[PDB]
């Protein structure tokens, strides 16, 4: 089935760097639009970056724009996230998404709640 | 607390992938390997009802074989007469955006819903001889995808559940999926029904107990359509990763995927054949297709309709094959 | 999420006491029901025009 | 035989007159981000759908509002292709982000890339707030000459007002390639003009659609 | 339209050609 | 002009009685020759008179007189001028005339290849429009009743050219028959019937564009009234006139006041489609040009040049260029210039809008598809 599990994170000084993995199963790994979103606790999701299925669609929110950056790997089947800069407003739970529909240059729903094609996602704290 | 929850779901889930894992050791299709190809399959438009003015969701079959029910965006629930092309009745809709009708198998009742949250229960025959409203079940809070009859006064309805005409109540909720359920089937003794929800499970529900007995994984994108099978112990579900599959019961695992490279579009209507040695799964690229259940192999390309492929039918009797598309156009192959 | 999660432990707990039969007996079931219902499909043979309402 | 006939010639009669109806009438699609102003929008031009009749110089329009519906609009969204157009409103007062991503997920979806979008800034409360970090390229954004602020108004808040506008645009022009327009618009929640803006954007779309035809664009 | 007036020329045409070879024919 | 033959025998015959007086020197008198009659001669003096008014047709010289005297052997002088016993000029312009009717003779051929180039290509395009389901519709049906119209016309223009000028001429000259009036009168409908479907088209797609909000079922037969029955009424009024007032055979002549029946509606039919032409290309020009803010839209003034190009024979406006022309080159630039172009004008029509059309297209190669 399809399933995705976020690694990394923990607790690190403010200004610092991190790297944050994201394995998926079940699915192939070129054929979809990939997503990071972050919930803030007290607050709902809110949409990081997407990378598209090659790599050459890439963007980020204007929050973090110019700290974090996006790379996706399909031979490993892994998505990397690396966050530099980092801020006490980015202290949230981090969720790797999958867009529901494969060969779609777009996709719905990655910030919904309770949305079927996202992962465990770990808590970053500074 | 919730860490050791998904700890022990987590090993829970292994040991079904493991359970399932062990009791298969060879494929149908190698089974089947040995058998004689279906071989390519001819099917002509025998008939063309263009009476619709709108898109047409769905449609279902009657139980002689000869009548039929259709509906599309325009509000109009159509019984058809597929024998000489002639309508029989046009109901108009409270609710424009039906996606869903269901005929009784008595024939005496036609469901309609839609994205109204209602589920509308119309009597065909009646003594004043023009249809009306019987029952409107407003009981659920997703919208409505699917609906079939049980029997005169039982029916089971799709939403993203079990109700009683004569009461008109939710007797029976399923609940379990985390998407919106898409598709729903009714087995030929019903008594077990399966349902497709936005995600890679189908869960199969009994009737009586109401409980979900088996929950079957391994598609890749949405499910949007799920039939079962004419023996009752398995059924084949088409999802968005333009990829079909066929489940069972018994064995509780997949048996064989259906795709092609040069096929990268969603499956939206599935339904078995008499025999069950036909699939014909409806496709996005107005084209239908007709896929051998035991070789895994295109039969035929039903490619008549202009627009996208909604629904497709197959008669109880396997008679004729009927096929609605979001062009205002119903039809029926052979 | 925690009675979510209770909830669906139990309903893997209560999967994995089903009995599953072997695969090869299922398919072997399946395909006997195919072909045991074959002549009574008109899209597998088809139909003489005859006995055919679709023409 | 003819028993049916005359059943099938009076339902065929009442199709046709239900046709010479139906073409007549123009369905839209509601959508916004859910406290954007929206139902204060209905409420001025006035459980699964809510529908409303008005009509705007003997034409009728039979606006479509999401209702009681969950968040997971991937797959009722199709039943929206076939409308006039989809009135998208945007609190323009990260909800603006989220504005953003779900107007990037309309634009480009295959079933909806034939149907136009009316994109509306219904918050206006820009001068409330004379943004910058939340949008760095702000910073260094420029006023286009193509720009015409009323009298009376702050250069800021046309400044921010025009660069939200050209990030709608930016989206909007990226793939639209000529099937589907965005008609966006500096309105108000209390203004007026919301049922006017509509009627003009739908016989531009109608203009459109008809010079298609001919092949004319 | 065109086509009228070059019926009307044209037919006049025919005339004058007829009547011209008619009298050229009787040269006595 | 062939009411000037009938006085050749009406005088041959009044003056083919035998003669009544021979009392003169030679004896002369009621006798006829190839030309004029004399009652009585004195053979003391000849006087000059007129010449008979038949050469006064194509003739620069009027009043002009000559001498005629009665003797059997010379009626005038032995050599008054070109011929002996005729008006002083007679015959100018020889190689004129065969330029002329050489000239006549390739624009009708041309003209007429080009009617049958375009009637073949309609009646394909026509059952195209017509036989295939999915097409039906208002644009397509107006679009095939133009097309109707068009192959009407070049049947009718067939007509009119067996009917009239493949006869022999002197036949013609002689008698006209009801026939000849049959086909005129159908070629003056159609040529009107057609004119009036260009209006239409142009009226169609502007009420399409000005007004967004239209419904054309309930207006389609208010348009087929309006591109058939009144060419038909004015074709109804023009043949009453002609039969109660001026007659005169063969209604090819235009000289009449009549012919403005005719001629009349037609401009107008033109001009007010040239107006409405110009308002659409308006209604494109908007909506052709970036319409929010500045873009890298190059070159939309060519994008409105290619598709006033592509409407100029839908609309057929180019009739306006010189249909203002009273006699202005008539006959190297008016004739030559709107034979070609409405011979051509259904072919065009047929090819840009039936063949290189893209919805026609795509149906036609699944249809290809579905055969083979």
């Amino acid at each position: 089935q399809v399933q995705l599990q976020e690694s990394g994170g923990g607790l690190v000084q403010p200004g610092g760097s991190l790297r944050l993995s994201c394995a998926a199963s079940g699915f192939t790994f070129s054929n979809y639009k990939m997503n990071w979103v972050r919930q803030a606790p007290g607050k709902g999701l809110e949409w990081v970056s997407d990378i598209s299925q090659s790599g050459a669609s890439i963007s980020y929110t204007g929050s973090v724009k110019g700290r974090f950056t996006i790379s996706r790997d399909n031979a490993k089947n892994t998505l990397y996230l690396q966050m530099n800069s980092l801020k006490p407003e980015d202290t949230a739970v981090y969720y790797c998404a999958r867009c529901p529909a494969p060969f779609t240059r777009d996709c719905f729903d990655v910030t919904s709640t309770t949305y079927a094609y996202r992962g465990q996602g770990t808590q970053v704290t500074v | 607390e919730l860490d050791q929850l998904r700890q022990e779901a987590e090993q829970l889930k292994n040991q079904i992938r493991d359970a399932r894992k062990a009791c298969a050791d060879a494929t149908l299709s190698q089974i089947t390997n040995n058998i004689d190809p279906v071989g390519r399959i001819q099917m002509r438009t025998r008939r063309t009802l263009r009476g619709h003015l709108a898109k047409i969701y769905a449609m279902h079959w009657g139980t002689d074989s000869r009548l039929l029910v259709s509906a599309s965006q325009d509000g109009k629930l159509i019984i058809w007469d597929s024998y000489t092309t002639n309508k029989v009745h046009a109901i108009p809709l409270r609710s424009s955006w039906v996606m869903t009708c269901a005929y009784a198998p008595s024939g005496n009742y036609v469901a309609c819903g839609g994205l109204d949250n209602i589920c509308s229960i119309y009597n065909l025959k009646t003594r004043e001889g023009n249809v009306r409203v019987s029952r409107e079940l407003a009981g659920h809070t997703g919208y409505l995808s699917c609906c079939r009859f049980l029997d005169d006064n039982q029916i089971v309805t799709s939403s993203g559940a079990l109700w009683d005409i004569e009461t008109g109540q939710q007797t029976t909720t399923f609940t379990g999926h985390t998407g919106d359920v898409m598709s729903l089937s009714l087995a030929p003794d019903t008594r077990l029904f399966v349902s497709g929800a936005c995600d890679a499970s189908a869960k199969l529900w009994d009737v009586r107990e109401g409980m979900c007995r088996q929950t079957f994984t391994g598609h890749e994108s949405d499910i949007n359509a799920i039939c079962f099978f004419p023996n009752g112990n398995a059924f084949a579900t088409g999802s968005d990763d333009a990829t079909c599959r066929l489940f069972d019961l018994r064995a509780d695992q997949e048996l064989m995927t259906y795709s092609h490279d040069n096929i990268i579009c969603g499956i939206t209507s599935v339904s078995f054949s008499k025999s069950g040695r036909l699939l014909l799964a409806g496709y996005d690229d107005f084209n239908c297709n007709v896929w051998d259940a035991l070789k895994a192999d295109r039969a035929g390309v039903l490619a008549g309709h202009d627009n996208r492929v909604s629904c497709l039918g197959v008669t109880d009797d396997g008679m004729a094959v009927a096929t609605g598309s979001w062009d205002s156009f119903l039809k029926i192959w052979n | 999420s925690i009675a979510q999660a209770r909830k669906l432990v139990e309903q893997l707990k209560m999967e994995a006491n089903i009995d599953r039969i072997k695969v090869s007996k299922a398919a072997a079931d399946l395909m006997a029901y195919c072909e045991a219902h074959a002549k009574e499909d008109p899209l597998l043979t088809p139909v003489p025009a005859s006995e055919n309402p679709f023409r | 035989e003819k028993a049916q006939r005359e059943a099938n010639k009076k339902i065929e009669k009442q199709l046709q007159k239900d046709k010479q109806v139906y073409r007549a009438t123009h369905r839209l699609l509601l959508l916004g981000a859910g406290e954007s102003g929206k139902n204060t929008i209905v409420k001025q031009m006035r459980s699964g759908i809510f529908e409303t009749k008005f009509q705007v110089d003997k034409v009728n329009f039979h606006m479509f509002d999401v209702g009681a519906q969950r968040d997971e609009r991937r797959k009722w969204i199709q039943c929206f292709n076939d409308v006039t157009a989809i009135i998208f409103v945007v609190a323009s007062s990260n909800r603006l982000q989220a504005a953003l991503k779900l107007f990037d997920s309309i634009w480009n979806n295959k079933w909806l890339r034939d149907t136009s979008v009316i994109l509306f800034l219904n918050k206006q409360d820009l001068l409330a707030e004379k943004i910058e970090d939340y949008f760095p390229e702000f910073a260094r954004y420029t006023t286009p000459e193509d720009a015409t602020p009323e009298p009376g108004e702050d250069p800021r808040v046309t400044r921010a007002k025009y660069f939200i506008r050209d990030e709608f645009l930016r989206i909007s022009t990226a793939s639209g390639d000529g099937r589907h327009y965005c008609y966006p618009h500096f309105t108000c929640s209390v203004d007026t003009e919301n049922i006017r803006r509509v009627f003009n954007d739908c016989r531009d779309i109608i203009q459109r659609m008809h010079l298609r035809q001919y092949e004319l664009l | 339209h065109s086509d009228a007036v070059f019926t009307d020329n044209y037919t006049r045409l025919r005339k004058q050609m007829a009547v011209k070879k008619y009298l050229n024919s009787i040269l006595n | 002009e062939c009411d000037y033959v009938q006085m050749i025998e009406v005088q041959h015959k009044q003056c083919l009685e035998e003669a009544q007086l021979e009392n003169e020197t030679i004896g002369c008198s009621k006798m006829w020759d190839n030309l004029t009659c004399w009652p009585a001669t004195p053979r003391g003096q000849v006087v000059v008179l007129a010449c008979p008014l038949i050469f006064k047709l194509f003739s620069s010289i009027q009043g002009r007189n000559v001498s005629r005297s009665c003797t059997d052997e010379g009626w005038t002088h032995l050599e008054p001028g070109p011929y002996p016993i005729a008006c002083g000029l007679d015959d100018k312009a020889a190689s004129l005339d065969e330029q002329q009717t050489m000239f006549y003779g390739s624009v009708k051929t041309g003209y007429t290849i080009g009617y049958g180039l375009s009637l073949a290509t309609l009646l394909v395009a026509t059952a195209i429009l017509s036989l295939f389901r999915k097409l039906h519709c208002t644009r397509n049906y107006i679009h095939m009743h133009l097309f109707i119209s068009f192959i009407l016309r070049a049947a009718a223009v067939f007509i009119k050219d067996l009917a009239l000028f493949d006869s022999g001429e002197s036949d013609q000259c002689s008698e006209g028959s009801v026939g000849c009036k049959a086909a005129m009168v159908f070629f003056q409908y159609c040529v009107m019937a057609n004119f009036f479907w260009l209006l239409v088209e142009g009226l169609y797609l502007y009420t399409l564009l000005a007004v967004s909000f239209f419904s054309e079922r309930k207006y389609f037969w208010g348009y087929i009234l309006i591109g058939w029955g009144v060419p038909s009424t004015f074709t109804m009024v023009w043949t009453i006139a002609r039969i109660h007032f001026e007659d005169y055979g063969c209604w090819d002549t235009i000289n009449s006041s009549l012919w403005w029946i005719i001629k009349g509606p037609i401009l107008t039919s033109i001009l007010v489609n040239f107006i409405l032409f110009i308002c659409i290309i308006r209604i494109l020009l908007q909506k052709l040009r970036p319409p929010d803010i500045r873009k890298s839209d190059s070159s939309p003034y060519s994008r409105l040049a290619r598709s006033t190009l592509l409407l100029i024979p839908l609309f057929g406006v180019h009739y306006i260029m010189f249909a203002f022309f009273p006699d202005n080159f008539k006959p190297e630039v008016k004739m030559v210039f709107e034979l070609v172009v409405g011979s051509f004008q259904g072919f065009v029509v047929a090819i840009l809008y039936c063949f290189l059309n893209g919805e026609v297209q795509a149906e036609l190669r699944r249809k290809w598809r579905r055969w083979h």
